[PDB]
């Protein structure tokens, strides 16, 4: 859409030749075996590096100089957007099931309201590895009719 | 069962009285909690003092107090966060700090990062002590109630020994450290050439040269011949020209009589000797001609409740620490602390909000003994009940007083901006139109500008600069004090600080007074120093307490307080601070537009406002912006603040039920029942975003503006 | 916060892609996507090329004017 | 005045009673419970509407309501 | 003993820890693999 990758782009080169620039003006301050010298050495490879992998990676800037993220579902750029959506949703629902499985274990007690003050560490211990099945159990409990009340 | 057990445990855990009725246990409790305050202290002191010794340029800037800027805190290098290490000088990078404790460590003696170790590993078992020293007086040796209430005792204790000997003490550490080394830096000296403070005590000679005086050793002293100890007892008075703080020697000789005046002091209160006064006898026997029977019955009332001397006492250190912020502006007694403007403007404004703060807790403190405590019938005391039987004529004037300060203070302001937008500056209170002077401080100004020399012979100067008549002081080429004009500008401000000093007192004392009993409800005292409202009725009671009543102080005590600061930032920035140049012309930072733009409200929206937020909004991408990251969270936390405070408790109750209904749906109802805030605690929340929001953007503010110019 | 530590390359900027195609759909051509009125051989094009299509396509092409803007994320 | 109603869900506890700060409500017996009286308000013109009536009863819903309507000066509070 | 189980297990606690150790885990990976963008997977 108008837009071109990060490795022929002149602002590109433009931002990292003038941020390049300015960390070097304070390097000068300081003798070059010197502990701050040492450490802001440490931060132009770290600069370099980053704009490598920026350029390497096939991003596209615009006429800003800056890179933008295609979420349309391309699949050329499926690790911008869809790559990290399936793993935060797999964190997500491991994470929920686990809670879920904890408050219906402790619902059939006396005083279930004490639990969720003092937790039962040896019982959640166990829920916890339950949760990496979490897809396949909420698939065969959503068929069972087991999933709402 | 529900959601509000969990609020209300972290409210009442250090009501000791609500707990036990039992004043033994509660004196136990509070001597126990005082400890483990003092631990806390002294750990604080430990950090700050380890931290200047490894992570901090206090050596370079010890060589170069001026050009050096002074850092204590470094950053680690992890997102990118490095950025804060700024180039402060000395070839070190970290953030400077405006705490003013290199100015202390310095005019202490202190030369090298080996002693400060040593201090801080001193301060860590200090706090070991104190910490074990509360878990013994509460767990094994518990006092008795008759201890706690032998106050003749405790006075004279507390005056002689911690106030009378920590003087004297210090006065000694002065006369045996902190001259000797101080007068070697102020020559010049290379601070790793001087020597180590025990060579002045072990080496006699050493300290003749400095001071021939301490060649004749203590007999002069014996003898009464105290005029050969004036080499370092001096009464000069102004600033030091080398550093422009005071003369240590003067330092000195005032700790030297405060110690003998407090020692004197102490010997007043009858103890198991039989010589000295009691306090109850002085109490009894005082009957002035207007009081009639006197203050009988106050003995009792100060000695079995903690309240009201928690109200005395927190009223005191408040007034105490305003006084502290604005003596020492003025005064500078830290050498390099004058031409150093960012710690100057950062003391100021913090004791400011600290007496403010517990100045509103005596005021809370009082109404809550007067709600709980009041005995008429076993504790009776005259003075008190007729001041409650008068109460609607103190409140009435009270409100007169507030209208007309409130209306001939800022209607001039109104007048003005009106004046100046009709294009008619000739008939604006200002110095070229309509003045309004202030004759009676400028006469107080050229008194104490004339009492040296008439008044006072044994001063060689003034007290301090800002009496106009002195001179200028200048160190290493900015300007550290100098005469401050008054003008009509200043006949306004103080007017406004008059006003809004008014209006607290009106809602603070209304509160304190009206705690028992008003009017409209004659049984509130059975309700509770804590309670919303009393329903609907009588057209509406919201907000009847004491304790609401405090809550509405709080927000007048933040206004009056921000307008305070405010005109110390501008008055200072355009009539003292500045810079000097090699033919003495004195440039000041705002070129002396406080005169003529303060007098209405747009100078204030676009000279100060809008001028000096400049440098907070432009420091993205230096070492600076922190500050400019601080100064935008602020706002959202103020804001944020809104929700609570105008809003009611019924709406978030029902929108909870949907929320509950839809958790229902899927069996992942809790078993602590969800609960909305109560009615006292969403107008406590509130507040204290509202406070944090605006103290957190002034501060922000502050300090991103004066570092960088 | 990227910004303020002085790296505004690690911004996260996405295109707004639904609302530009639909610019393009019709019409615009600042982006390339040619679709519908922005393709000359679509039937969309060939029904009003000869009606009012010369002057709205003039129209929207002119970017002195506040009809149909460009945006960004 | 305001006005105040009671219903027949009362079990005759005399909370409301006590807790009426102007006596506005009184009991009478009634043969519907087991305590065998129900609350009445013979007074209502002397009601303030505090509202304090409805804070004491422990049924599931109020079995005494207070609807605010017309104000005058005794039910203002005004002494002056 | 017993109670200082108990007293280990109560939410704050248990939080704070949790957290803790996220943060420790977050910063660890932050450290690890900087600067990052996109997957290069
Ligand atoms: C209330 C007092 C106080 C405060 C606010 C701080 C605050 C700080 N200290 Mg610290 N410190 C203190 C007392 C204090 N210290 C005392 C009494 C000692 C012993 C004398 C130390 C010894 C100490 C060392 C040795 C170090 C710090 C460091 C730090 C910084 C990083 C903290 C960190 O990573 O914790 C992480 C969280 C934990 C729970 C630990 C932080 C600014 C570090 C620093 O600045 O490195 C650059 C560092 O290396 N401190
Ligand atoms: C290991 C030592 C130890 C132990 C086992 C106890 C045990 C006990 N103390 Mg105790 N106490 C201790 C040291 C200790 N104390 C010390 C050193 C002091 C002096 C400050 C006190 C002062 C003290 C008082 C005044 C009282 C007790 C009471 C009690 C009893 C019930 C309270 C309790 O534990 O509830 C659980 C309480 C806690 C877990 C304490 C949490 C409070 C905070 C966390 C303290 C930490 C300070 C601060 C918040 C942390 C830094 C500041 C900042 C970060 C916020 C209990 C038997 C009470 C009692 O017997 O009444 C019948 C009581 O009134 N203690
Ligand atoms: C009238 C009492 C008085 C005064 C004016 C001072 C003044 C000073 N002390 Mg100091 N001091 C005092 C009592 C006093 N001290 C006592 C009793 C002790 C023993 C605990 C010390 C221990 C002490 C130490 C250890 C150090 C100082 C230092 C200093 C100087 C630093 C400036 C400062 O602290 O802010 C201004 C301070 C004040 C305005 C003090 C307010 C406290 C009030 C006056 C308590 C006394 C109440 C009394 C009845 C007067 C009522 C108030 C008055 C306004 C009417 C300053 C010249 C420091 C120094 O020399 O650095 C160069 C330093 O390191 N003092
Ligand atoms: C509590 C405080 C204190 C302490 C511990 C000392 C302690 C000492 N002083 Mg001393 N001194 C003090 C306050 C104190 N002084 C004050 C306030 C003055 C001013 C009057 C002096 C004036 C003074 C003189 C003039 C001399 C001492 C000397 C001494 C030392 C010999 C005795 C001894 C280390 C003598 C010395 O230097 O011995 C080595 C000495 O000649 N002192
Ligand atoms: C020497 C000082 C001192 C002492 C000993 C006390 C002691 C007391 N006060 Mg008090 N007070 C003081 C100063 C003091 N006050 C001042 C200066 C003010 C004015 C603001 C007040 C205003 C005040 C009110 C309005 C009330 C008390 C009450 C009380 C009593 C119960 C306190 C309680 O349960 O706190 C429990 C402790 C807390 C709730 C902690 C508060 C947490 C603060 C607000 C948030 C801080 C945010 C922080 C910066 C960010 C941290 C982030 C982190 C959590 C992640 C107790 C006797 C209460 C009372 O007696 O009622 C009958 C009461 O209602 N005080
Ligand atoms: C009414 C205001 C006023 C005030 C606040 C002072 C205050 C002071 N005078 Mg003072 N004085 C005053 C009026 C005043 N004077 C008048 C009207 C006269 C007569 C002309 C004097 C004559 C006078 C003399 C002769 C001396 C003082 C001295 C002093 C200082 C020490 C006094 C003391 O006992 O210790 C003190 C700062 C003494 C001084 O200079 O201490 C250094 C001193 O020797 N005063
Ligand atoms: C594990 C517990 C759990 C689960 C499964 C859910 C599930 C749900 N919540 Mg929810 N919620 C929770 C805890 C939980 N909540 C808590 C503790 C709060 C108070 C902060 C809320 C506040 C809340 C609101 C205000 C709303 C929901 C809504 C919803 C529904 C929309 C989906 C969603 O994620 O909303 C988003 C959910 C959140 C943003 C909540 C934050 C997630 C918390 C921090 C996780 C806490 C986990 C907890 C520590 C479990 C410990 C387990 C351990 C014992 C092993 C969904 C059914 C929405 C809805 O459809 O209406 C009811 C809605 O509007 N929730
Ligand atoms: C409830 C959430 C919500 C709402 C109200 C809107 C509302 C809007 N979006 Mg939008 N959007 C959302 C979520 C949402 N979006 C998400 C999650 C994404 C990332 C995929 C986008 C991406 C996006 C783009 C790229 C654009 C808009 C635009 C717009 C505006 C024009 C209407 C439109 O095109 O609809 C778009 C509606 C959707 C895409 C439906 C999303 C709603 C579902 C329920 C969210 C489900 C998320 C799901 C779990 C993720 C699955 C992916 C996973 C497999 C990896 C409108 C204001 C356009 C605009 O004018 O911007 C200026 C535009 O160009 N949106
Ligand atoms: C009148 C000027 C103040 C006179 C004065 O001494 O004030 C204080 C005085 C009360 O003094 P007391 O009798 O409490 O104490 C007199 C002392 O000499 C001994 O305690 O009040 C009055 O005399 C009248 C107050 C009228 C209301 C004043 C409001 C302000
Ligand atoms: C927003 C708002 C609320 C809603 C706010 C609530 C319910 C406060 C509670 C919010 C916190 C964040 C609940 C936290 C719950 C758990 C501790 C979450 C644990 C899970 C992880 C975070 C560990 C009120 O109840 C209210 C009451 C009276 C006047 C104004 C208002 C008001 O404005
Ligand atoms: S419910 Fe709210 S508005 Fe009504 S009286 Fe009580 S506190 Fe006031
Ligand atoms: S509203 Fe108040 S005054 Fe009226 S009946 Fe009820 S408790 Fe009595
Ligand atoms: S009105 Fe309520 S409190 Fe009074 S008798 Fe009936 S049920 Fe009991």
């Amino acid at each position: 859409s108008g837009l071109t990758p990060c490795k022929d782009s002149k602002q590109f080169a433009k931002r990292e030749k003038q941020q390049i620039k300015k960390l070097e003006s304070s390097l000068k301050l300081y003798a070059p075996e010197s502990a701050p010298a040492l450490a802001l050495n440490a931060q132009i490879e770290k600069t370099k590096r980053r704009f490598d992998n920026y350029g390497k990676y096939g991003l596209l800037c615009g006429s800003d100089g800056l890179p933008h993220l295609i979420v349309n579902g391309d699949q050329r750029h499926w690790g911008e957007f869809i790559t990290p959506g399936i793993l935060f949703l797999y964190i997500a629902g491991w994470i929920g099931w686990v809670g879920r499985s904890y408050l219906i274990a402790i619902s059939g007690e006396k005083k279930p309201a004490m639990k969720e003050i003092i937790i039962d560490v040896p019982l959640a211990s166990r829920i916890i590895f339950r949760g990496f099945i979490w897809p396949v159990a909420a698939y065969r409990e959503f068929l069972n009719g087991d999933l709402i009340a | 069962d529900t959601t509000t057990w969990i609020w209300n445990l972290h409210a009442d855990a250090h009501d000791f009285d609500s707990h036990t009725s039992d004043l033994e246990e509660i004196s136990r409790k509070v001597f126990s909690a005082h400890f483990g305050q003092l631990s806390i202290i002294f750990l604080w002191l430990s950090g700050m003092y380890f931290h200047g010794a490894r992570f901090s340029n206090y050596e370079a800037w010890l060589s170069d107090p001026t050009h050096i800027g002074p850092s204590a805190q470094v950053v680690w290098p992890i997102v990118g966060q490095e950025i804060l290490n700024g180039d402060v000088g000395g070839g070190f990078r970290g953030i400077q700090i405006t705490s003013g404790f290199f100015q202390i460590w310095r005019a202490s003696g202190i030369t090298s990062e080996l002693q400060l170790y040593c201090t801080a590993i001193g301060a860590l078992v200090f706090a070991a002590l104190m910490l074990f020293a509360g878990w013994f007086h509460y767990h094994k040796a518990a006092p008795k109630l008759a201890w706690f209430q032998d106050v003749e005792s405790m006075l004279n204790h507390h005056l002689a020994g911690l106030l009378g000997l920590g003087s004297l003490s210090w006065a000694g550490h002065q006369v045996h450290v902190s001259l000797p080394i101080n007068q070697f830096l102020n020559a010049g000296v290379d601070p790793k050439e001087i020597p180590l403070p025990h060579e002045f005590i072990l080496n006699r000679d050493l300290l003749a040269q400095l001071y021939p005086s301490f060649a004749e050793g203590a007999t002069p002293f014996f003898t009464l011949n105290w005029s050969k100890y004036s080499e370092f007892l001096t009464f000069r008075g102004g600033l030091d020209p080398v550093t422009g703080g005071l003369w240590l020697t003067d330092i000195a000789h005032h700790h030297l009589a405060i110690a003998i005046l407090f020692l004197i002091a102490g010997h007043m209160y009858r103890t198991n000797w039989g010589i000295g006064h009691g306090i109850k006898d002085i109490l009894e026997a005082h009957k002035g001609p207007f009081t009639g029977q006197g203050h009988k019955g106050l003995y009792e009332i100060l000695t079995t409740s903690w309240h009201a001397q928690l109200s005395l006492n927190l009223a005191m250190l408040g007034s105490l620490t305003i006084i502290v912020a604005h003596h020492m502006y003025s005064m500078p007694p830290y050498p390099y602390l004058a031409t150093d403007y960012a710690t100057q403007l950062s003391l100021f404004t913090h004791h400011m909000w600290i007496g403010g703060f517990l100045i509103v807790g005596a005021a809370a403190h009082a109404a809550i003994f007067m709600v709980r405590d009041y005995d008429p019938t076993n504790r009776y005391n005259d003075l008190l009940d007729r001041v409650l039987r008068h109460r609607d004529a103190i409140i009435s004037h009270l409100n007169w007083v507030c209208i007309f300060l409130g209306f001939h203070s800022f209607g001039l302001y109104i007048h003005n901006d009106t004046m100046s937008a009709l294009g008619r500056p000739q008939d604006m209170f200002s110095d070229t139109a309509i003045q309004l002077q202030p004759v009676f401080a400028q006469w107080i100004q050229n008194t104490h500008a004339l009492a040296p020399g008439v008044t006072a012979p044994g001063e060689t100067a003034s007290t301090s600069l800002t009496w106009g008549g002195g001179e200028l002081v200048a160190v290493g080429g900015k300007v550290a004090l100098l005469p401050i004009p008054l003008g009509t500008a200043d006949f306004l401000v103080h007017h406004i600080h008059a006003f809004t000093i008014h209006v607290t007192v009106l809602i603070l004392l209304k509160g304190v007074l009206f705690a028992r009993s008003s009017r409209l409800i004659p049984d509130k005292a059975n309700l509770g120093f804590r309670f919303p409202c009393d329903g609907p009725g009588r057209g509406g009671t919201c907000q009847v307490s004491a304790w609401d009543h405090v809550f509405l102080g709080l927000f007048w005590m933040y206004n009056a307080i921000s307008v305070v600061i405010f005109h110390f930032s501008w008055k200072m920035q355009s009539d003292v601070w500045g810079s000097i140049s090699d033919q003495g012309v004195v440039t000041h930072i705002t070129g002396g537009n406080f005169a003529q733009s303060s007098i209405t409200i747009n100078g204030w929206l676009r000279d100060f406002l809008w001028a000096q937020a400049s440098q907070v909004i432009q420091s993205y991408g230096s070492s600076l912006s922190a500050y400019g990251l601080f100064f935008l969270g602020a706002h959202f936390v103020w804001a944020f603040s809104l929700m609570f405070l105008f809003s009611g408790r019924g709406y978030w109750q029902e929108l909870i039920e949907s929320i509950v209904w839809a958790h229902n749906k899927l069996k992942v109802a809790p078993a602590t029942q969800p609960r909305a805030l109560s009615i006292i605690q969403g107008r406590a929340v509130g507040v204290t975003h509202y406070l944090l929001g605006g103290i957190a953007t002034t501060w922000a503010f502050f300090l991103a503006r004066i570092i960088a110019v | 916060v990227m910004l303020a530590f002085g790296t505004p390359e690690k911004q996260i900027l996405i295109e707004p892609i639904f609302a530009q195609w639909i610019q393009s759909a019709h019409g615009k051509t600042s982006y390339g996507f040619d679709v519908l009125l922005s393709s000359t051989s679509g039937p969309a094009f060939n029904a009003g090329r000869s009606i009012w299509l010369p002057g709205w396509l003039n129209a929207i092409n002119e970017n002195s004017n506040s009809l149909f803007l460009t945006i960004g994320p | 005045s305001h006005s105040v109603k009671i219903y027949d869900t009362c079990i005759g506890c005399t909370q409301c009673v006590r807790a009426c700060p102007t006596d506005v409500l009184e009991m009478i017996p009634w043969d519907g419970c087991k305590a065998k009286q129900i609350a009445s308000a013979p007074r209502t013109e002397d009601c303030v509407g505090c509202k304090r009536c409805e804070s004491a009863c422990p049924t599931d819903f109020l079995s005494v309501r207070v609807y605010l309507w017309h104000e005058t000066t005794r039910s203002m509070g005004l002494a002056y | 003993m017993r109670d200082l189980k108990t007293y280990l297990s109560v939410a704050p606690v248990l939080s704070t820890l949790w957290f803790g150790s996220l943060a420790g885990l977050l910063i660890e990976i932050n450290r690890l693999f900087p600067d990052a963008l996109t997957f290069p997977f």
